[PDB]
């Protein structure tokens, strides 16, 4: 009752390390079968010289899959290759494999031989026990279920040549019945000992020329080949990527035949095909292509093709295209179904049917090839539309047939959010893997679904993949950044600065993000009744607006609240919060003890009470003196205000004490930074009378307060008063004490741990130099906005990107509108982009480890 | 037999 | 949506050639594991000396399964044994295997090793191609599907130790979904090369003592064993025999474990058990026995038993019985599930739980064994009632569990038809097989369901099983009769005699049969209005009744019609019909051109017209003269009447011509048999006037006649008049010509073919001596009734029995009321009663054909 789709694909086929190399060789018309001594001699025992073999067989990333190096040498090579391509298939689906770690997904593998098992057990005096664990035929599925933590059925089955498609049929029935949510289908074949080829030669099944002349007059046998293929099957609701939908799948057996056990029977195959499409409810006119078994034998090809033309070409009125990938590749026996399925799905993805090789004249015993009812694809011709049938028949008599419907999702309509720059994060075992992923993301910068699945597969722990990277796409600067991430957990800390950081155009560049704009409009409707709206303070800003301190207060708190909201939808939960005056006001929303409206009205009421009453113009000169030397060198009535660092302390007072330290700024090395904000002496004794009018207004907004958390480190309260009744809750008296007390921004900074990642929440990171000398040198400081930046959205996205390079997982897909659930076809492949640590070589059995009759 | 038809025709020609 | 039942069982286990030998060894407490050099040496390579092995491995009936003797030598022995036990399982179900020849039944076999394949391919210069066909792992299922002509899925699967029960689980899902009507589940394991045992020894899994000390403190490993088991699964409506009903079946896998791939996890097993019974809807209180995996390892037994006591023994209030057949037998790896299932089903059939061996003290790490919540069966204790759980866990991590409910059908209530004698037919390859079946049927003569399934499995062609036999059970004579049946088809011919064969008590003994009594009452209601009823002519017969000729006529035709009805429900369709006067009247009902009422009224009207008019008393003297000499030696007005043979001709005439040939009977060798029937000259010139009154009455009964068939050979019409208008239909003029013409019973007899089987339909076979000298000597004449026989039902059943020995298939189950569809439990096993032609020895690989490190 559930729809079953094909979600992922990966493979290793002759002269085809990756699935793309496979496709290229297939459409290139290259003879992937070769005459090389890569496994045994050229023609020993009278064997054919030509065979299809894999490029390499001794490469395995043993540390990733957690196998001991002594156990990896005594493993079946086909199991090592199956582990790697099984990871690559899940990643090709767009699914992180960690989301299937407890589920009931099953594994079905089609194998037919275990030659490594009998090569590794020839000497009973030097045996090891690990050869049983790494080479037994059930372990080809059980090791996959063990590593990926799969709780479903784990079966290895052998059904001769139809073994791989039979596994697909059983996995189909498991998903269709609701037993399993997902499944993995595999198929493996490796040619190691020549005695099996001598057996097939004496049976009469091997061509002397080593060629599958499919549907040809000169066909006299097949050519043996290798291959390791895996696909990922899932229900429709879990699929990020869809290649095709399996309409139906079934099987039968020939039964008794007078001719023999080996001989094919086309009547039972015709019955299987007709019963399948009937039960599926599809008309035979709707087909356009059928991948035949097509092994090239003398008696098998007319039986199969006459069965096809009886089941399908009765009342059709159109030619039916037919092909066979064994003419391009050779015939891997238990892995022939998934290799043909890979060719079909690659042909559907690229829009062109891959041609057949070695087809010159039709077989005269097949009359449908002579009048045009069946047409062999011998040239590349485009895909028009309809269903594709795939059948594979074993020589024992097992018949399997699949009907699948390709997906035809068009590329989406253009949208105004598609012009915004995006983030792309990557991970890998080596720097080259991260470079490959980032450069392929740069090549396809306008493909939104491709970037979404690439961002989805990047959340791997640093112990598994120790190299991470990022690149900002769609911007003007660009540039991949790759570095090695240290292992372990690093705490994330939030620091939000105070006043003096406003400018012309605060956060406009990232007003294009929807969630930031929603937060800004929420703060707008909150201050709307109070004769104010921060939207004109954002868009219609000139120099007559931010010299006011009320507008500066609300335009600081709203921007910090919007940044915290963006970080909260990002998935990030802070471990420690420490602010600075109005930053400490926004720390209430950062901690959750405040909400939007109370924070914005508290900031506006602070500004309103300050602008209501009037006190002598104040100063904020900054001097190059410590905290203790400033108390003894100020005149009476002049108080130190800000304890930023051990060398930077801000003084507060009137103009004549400000003019007093102009002369002492000439003396020695003393800073003469006299930056003021409206000429008002915040954090001073001049506002002891400001609090009682202000406190009255506040009690009407932050009534029934909530207690502060242990993560919030207070900066207006000294350390010995942290347990008092005033500093447990974020009440109205807590906020008015912030204005009348000096900010202690040094003793809060020494409680930050050793390897913390510090995020600065400010419209301009002017506290970055203070935090560098004020914190431990094993900390990372990341700014989020920069004053007078042309595209501040690119600056924000680079901060999120280097947050990925520190070790904190943060998915930038949540910032943008989500992509529709089926990806459109023609989306680029992901499984060729995965690279492993292949610096080591492992043991492979040779031809001398098998009995030669000596 | 099936595969023994080659030897069968061989004996046939030997008799012929 | 369909109920799945276990219908058949067969097996070959250590020291257990048949399933009964297995049961005996199991309850006998015999250690089926031995220390003999039956496969390799005693303790070479440091291997344990003890192992469980089959009794013989080189026996195969190659001609029955149609394999060439050169192909049989190069076959896997385990496939040969699987073919034989697969036939035995179907026969044990009570089902003829020919009724599944076109159906969609599937085959699932659990294998794990193919050592014969690598022993037969060691020398690439002397290879043969047949070793691929007979030893490839897919062929273990494909050869079964090929021989038995099965069209369903044919899969060989390997899932380590749980491989046999996994096949049962998949076959369960196929029947449950409605995909398959029936299925065959197999499991095979054979120990041939010692290198695999050395691998298991180095892994640490083998006990040094070669003992499975299940649930014991001293358990340190398992003992390797052999075994070939097959069961037959079917839907409920097809089952003649039910062992149990599968309530549920399922599987899962352990997934990732910190301890290693090999280590068992009881938590996932507990989850599997709890999910199964929940989905099945059965309470955990309803269980009474669970067959554990019970391999005897140090860390596996506490994990499995603690998982069982968490899933099952939470709120139970009763002890739960637990056992393990590996303590009796050893551990066959991929065939452990079906062997345990065989032990469980044998224990349910015999009413006693088979005890465990080698259990002395409980494992201290299992606290449920120390307080009584789990109880080990170490003594034979009776079966009380409830469900039985069977689990088998592979060492790769595959877990499978079965819930099955035993059938508790009581033996049926006694009935009056159970005292009647029955027929039992048998077939076999040898005379000893037929003798075994007949003597086991004699031992259980009162078991009706057992005899019904034995009669059902006996319909095999003579080319397959050339020895047939029969025995009449419940009679007083008895005696098995065994002979060799000639091959080919033999025609069946019906001959029904005329008058002069009546006696006192015609057919009474077989009035107890229901269909004969129904035919008699149908003829009774037909003649009821005509002031007659043949029931008092049957029961209330004395010597004042059958001296009348009307009663003799109806009591001949009714008995012959009832015999023909019994033969028609028997399944038999005649090839040639030839009668004799009133026999030729009953030939109309034999041919189908007449019905019951027309035949009975025609016979009664012949008698009524004969008894109406009166003619001079006639004679039927019989003389020892030929047909031509009788015409020249009779006086004028005296006509020869019956041409029985070349030496026997009946004369017809008055008393004074009858007295004339008394004197000539003294002369030479002339018979003086003057037997008359009422003193009336039938087949003579004295009844030329009898026909016109008779014809008038007949036109009112056999109006609108039907044409005679080519099988009916006329005896009142000469050969040259066979195409005339009088002899094409069985009209009223056809019947009145029978009375006025001599019967030509010689020229009809020369048209009978060479090897015909002749059946005599008469209440007393007085024509048996005539047919012996009148027919060819290659014909068999079978009488059906004998005059003055004490039990004529036993005489009829012996005729049907020797009809089976001729070659004609005839099932005597149709004569009696049918047996209810589920057979009651305790019905004797059938699969130990099948014997083969095992006079030849085939090749088995030795230990020297494997690499020893030389």
């Amino acid at each position: 009752m559930e729809e079953v789709v094909i979600a992922g694909m990966s493979g290793k086929l002759p002269e085809s390390e990756n699935l793309q190399e496979f496709w290229d060789n297939l459409i290139g018309g290259v003879d992937m079968v070769t005459d090389d001594d890569r496994r045994w001699k050229a023609g020993l025992y009278g064997l054919p010289r030509r065979s299809g073999k894999l490029k390499d067989l001794s490469r395995f990333d043993a540390s990733f899959f957690g196998v001991h190096p002594k156990q990896a040498h005594t493993m079946d090579p086909q199991l090592r290759l199956l582990l790697e391509v099984t990871y690559e298939a899940i990643v090709d689906g767009g699914i992180n494999p960690d989301s299937l770690r407890g589920t009931h997904t099953g594994v079905w593998v089609g194998v037919s031989g275990s030659e490594t098992s009998e090569a590794l057990s020839r000497d009973p005096e030097t045996l090891v026990g690990y050869s049983m664990v790494g080479c037994q035929r059930a372990m080809m599925a059980n090791r996959l279920s063990f590593f990926f933590d799969f709780r479903g059925p784990s079966i290895a089955l052998d059904t001769a040549c139809s073994s791989s498609l039979m596994a697909l049929q059983n996995a189909y029935q498991a998903i269709h019945s609701g037993q399993c949510p997902a499944a993995i289908v595999g198929g493996i074949n490796v040619l190691l000992k020549p005695n099996t080829s001598v057996q097939f030669l004496r049976l009469g099944m091997l061509s002397p020329e080593g060629t599958c002349k499919a549907f040809d007059t000169a066909g006299n046998g097949y050519c043996r080949s290798e291959g390791v293929v895996a696909v990922l099957l899932t229900k429709k609701s879990l699929a990020r990527r869809v290649y095709a939908t399996i309409l139906n799948a079934g099987t039968n057996t020939d039964g008794f035949k007078e001719q023999g056990v080996t001989f094919p029977s086309g009547d039972i195959q015709e019955q299987l095909i007709r019963s399948l499409y009937q039960s599926a409810g599809v008309a035979p006119e709707s087909f356009e292509y059928i991948e035949a078994h097509g092994t090239g034998t003398k008696v098998g090809d007319p039986q199969e093709l006459n069965g096809i033309t009886r089941a399908l070409c009765a009342t059709r009125q159109e030619p039916l295209l037919i092909g066979s990938t064994k003419s391009n590749m050779g015939h891997p026996e238990p892995a022939s179904g998934l290799a043909a399925l890979a060719k079909v799905l690659l042909s559907l993805e690229h829009g062109l049917w891959a041609p057949n090789l070695h087809f010159h004249s039709p077989n005269p015993e097949i009359p449908a090839l002579l009048d045009g009812r069946l047409q062999v694809v011998d040239q590349p011709l485009p895909v028009r539309g309809g269903n594709v049938g795939i059948n594979s028949f074993g020589f024992g008599g097992s018949n399997v047939h699949i009907i699948l419907r390709p997906n035809t999702q068009p590329p989406p309509a253009p949208a105004p959010h598609a012009t915004l720059p995006r983030l792309l994060r990557a991970s890998g075992r080596t720097p080259e893997a991260v470079q490959k992923l980032l450069e392929q993301g740069l090549r396809h910068s306008q493909d939104l679904a491709f970037l979404s699945m690439l961002n989805d597969i990047a959340a791997v722990p640093a112990t598994a993949m120790p190299f991470r990277g990022y690149a900002v796409l769609g911007g003007e600067r660009g540039g991949p950044e790759v570095q090695q991430v240290p292992a372990g957990e690093r705490p994330l800390w939030f620091i939000c600065s105070g006043m003096g950081t406003q400018w012309r155009g605060m956060g406009l560049s990232l007003m294009r993000l929807d969630r930031f704009r929603d937060s800004i409009l929420r703060s707008d409707e909150a201050v709307k009744p109070f004769g104010l709206k921060v939207s004109q303070l954002l868009l219609s800003t000139d120099e007559s607006t931010f010299d006011d301190i009320v507008h500066s207060f609300v335009s600081l708190t709203a921007i910090q609240i919007g940044l915290i909201d963006l970080l909260s939808c990002m998935g990030l939960r802070p471990d420690g919060i420490v602010g600075h005056s109005l930053g400490e006001v926004a720390c209430g929303y950062a901690d959750g003890c405040l909400s939007q409206e109370e924070a914005v009205l508290a900031a506006y009421w602070r500004g309103q009470c300050i602008k209501e009453a009037h006190l002598p113009p104040g100063a904020m000169a900054a001097v190059g003196l410590s905290w203790e030397e400033c108390k003894q060198r100020c005149p009476p009535g002049v108080v130190p205000a800000c304890h930023n660092s051990k060398d930077t302390v801000t003084i507060s007072g009137p103009q004549a004490p400000v003019f007093e330290f102009v002369e002492q700024l000439r003396k020695e090395g003393v800073f003469a930074k006299e930056v003021r904000t409206g000429g008002m002496a915040f954090h001073s004794y001049f506002m002891e009378a400001i609090a009682p009018p202000l406190l009255q207004e506040l009690k009407k907004v932050i009534r029934e307060p909530k207690p502060r958390s242990a993560r919030w480190l207070s900066t207006s309260i000294p350390e010995a008063q942290w347990h008092s009744s005033l500093a447990r809750t974020s009440s109205a008296e807590y906020n008015v004490n912030n204005l009348v007390s000096p900010v202690l921004f040094q003793e809060a900074l020494w409680h930050v741990p050793e390897h913390a990642v510090v995020l600065e929440i400010a419209p301009h990171a002017l506290l970055q130099a203070v935090l560098k000398r004020g914190l431990k040198p094993s900390c990372t400081i990341i700014p989020l906005m920069k004053k007078d930046h042309r595209d501040n959205l690119e600056f924000f996205l680079a901060g999120i990107g280097r947050l990925h390079l520190s070790g904190i997982d943060a998915n930038p897909n949540a910032l943008f509108p989500p992509v529709e659930f089926p990806a459109p076809r023609g989306t680029p492949l992901i499984s060729p982009l995965i690279k492993w640590d292949h610096s080591l070589a492992w043991d492979v059995p040779a031809a001398e480890d098998f009995p030669n009759g000596s | 037999d099936s595969l023994m038809s080659v030897e069968v025709r061989q004996t046939l020609e030997r008799e012929l």
